[PDB]
């Protein structure tokens, strides 16, 4: 939303910085954002109806990041970088220090119990072929 | 915002436990000689 806020301050220096406008210029200037918002409005309406949770939001984000529209494919890319940030933090937490910091949640890892790979809530674009490797080094630190 | 959140808070304080382990090693002698405990 920083782009929208910027593109709404940039009119403030005209609606009383250029003494006449008509909303046809406003409608045009913000018609750029007439395209982006419903494309992310459907994302938060998907969240509010499907009761999405935990890492099972990264699939929703990465799904609609495959919508071909380049503006939309940048907006939901910049959301995706933040949330990968979080899951990276959880994975930096677990793997070197044996800490499943995943309170009230699933970071897809549910003595082997609370050390078991869930795969229902796992990203489609992350394979089990490497989640098995993750889980194994996680149990590894757990026994030293 | 921190790349080691809980992971290494304790690791700042943990050289205290080394001091403790030294004070502990320097606790045994009072009984081994200032008492001669096990010779007794």
């Amino acid at each position: 939303l920083q782009p929208y806020r910027q593109a709404l301050l940039d009119l403030e220096q005209e609606f009383l910085g250029d003494p006449h406008l008509s909303i046809s210029h406003v409608n045009y200037f913000l018609d750029q954002f007439q395209l982006l918002f419903p494309s992310v409005m459907v994302v938060v309406e998907q969240i509010k109806s499907q009761k999405i949770h935990g890492c099972q939001i990264l699939e929703t984000v990465y799904k609609h990041s495959c919508g071909g529209l380049p503006p939309v494919r940048s907006a939901l890319e910049k959301i995706l970088a933040v949330c990968h940030g979080v899951m990276y933090k959880q994975l930096s937490a677990w793997m070197l220090h044996g800490l499943l910091l995943d309170q009230h949640e699933e970071f897809f890892i549910k003595s082997l119990k609370q050390f078991s790979l869930r795969v229902e809530i796992l990203p489609s674009y992350i394979p089990v072929r490497v989640a098995e490797k993750i889980l194994f080094v996680g149990e590894s630190v757990q026994m030293f | 915002l921190l790349t080691l959140p809980v992971l290494m808070k304790r690791s700042i304080t943990a050289p205290l436990a080394a001091h403790i382990s030294l004070v502990n090693k320097a606790a045994v002698d009072y009984f081994f000689v200032e008492l001669h405990l096990e010779a007794h």
